[PDB]
């Protein structure tokens, strides 16, 4: 009897295993995408960051962007790692933005739940924005498993 | 050479 089985379908797969967090440009230009980091990377790494992505019109950014001139090849890149929470860091020849607000390039700062970064900056019509979404289900698995000390 | 830019980055510091 697989009656219970049926019912293990209807949750799906759980989302927030390995998937840090994901992009999502809300001025419709780039294709969403999923970033990613291992746990198990994530626990046995105790100094520096763990995985960083870089994101530009690149190819080779962790990030494909669509065309804008205004922004360049790594426009900006972010990190996670420090204890467990993420952050980001601008890398753009022209500069990141956050909800309006200009942010230090290659500088670290604290990310936010949904929050945005808007780029091109210049021109009115030569900004584009993005949003980052943040799974808490990730978090759970970080705070469920400390570093060292093992319950 | 004459060409045109590719990241036209704002005057400034």
């Amino acid at each position: 009897a697989t009656q219970r089985f049926l019912i293990e379908k209807f949750s799906q797969e759980q989302i927030g295993e390995n998937i840090v967090c994901r992009v999502i440009c809300t001025t419709g230009q780039i294709p969403i995408r999923d970033l990613s980091a291992d746990i198990s990377q994530v626990l046995k790494e105790k100094r520096s960051i763990k995985k960083v992505w870089t994101f530009g019109r690149n190819p080779a950014c962790d990030y494909h962007l669509g065309n804008i001139s205004r922004l360049s090849n790594k426009h900006f890149q972010i990190l996670l790692g420090e204890d467990g929470n993420l952050l980001l860091n601008d890398i753009s020849t022209n500069g990141t933005w956050l909800n309006g607000q200009k942010v230090e390039k290659n500088s670290n700062q604290l990310l936010s739940q949904g929050d945005e970064i808007t780029v091109g900056v210049g021109v009115e019509s030569d900004i584009l924005s993005l949003v980052i979404f943040i799974n808490d289900k990730f978090k759970q698995c970080l705070e469920q498993n400390k570093v060292d000390r093992i319950r | 050479k004459k060409m045109t830019f590719q990241t036209p980055t704002d005057p400034l510091e």
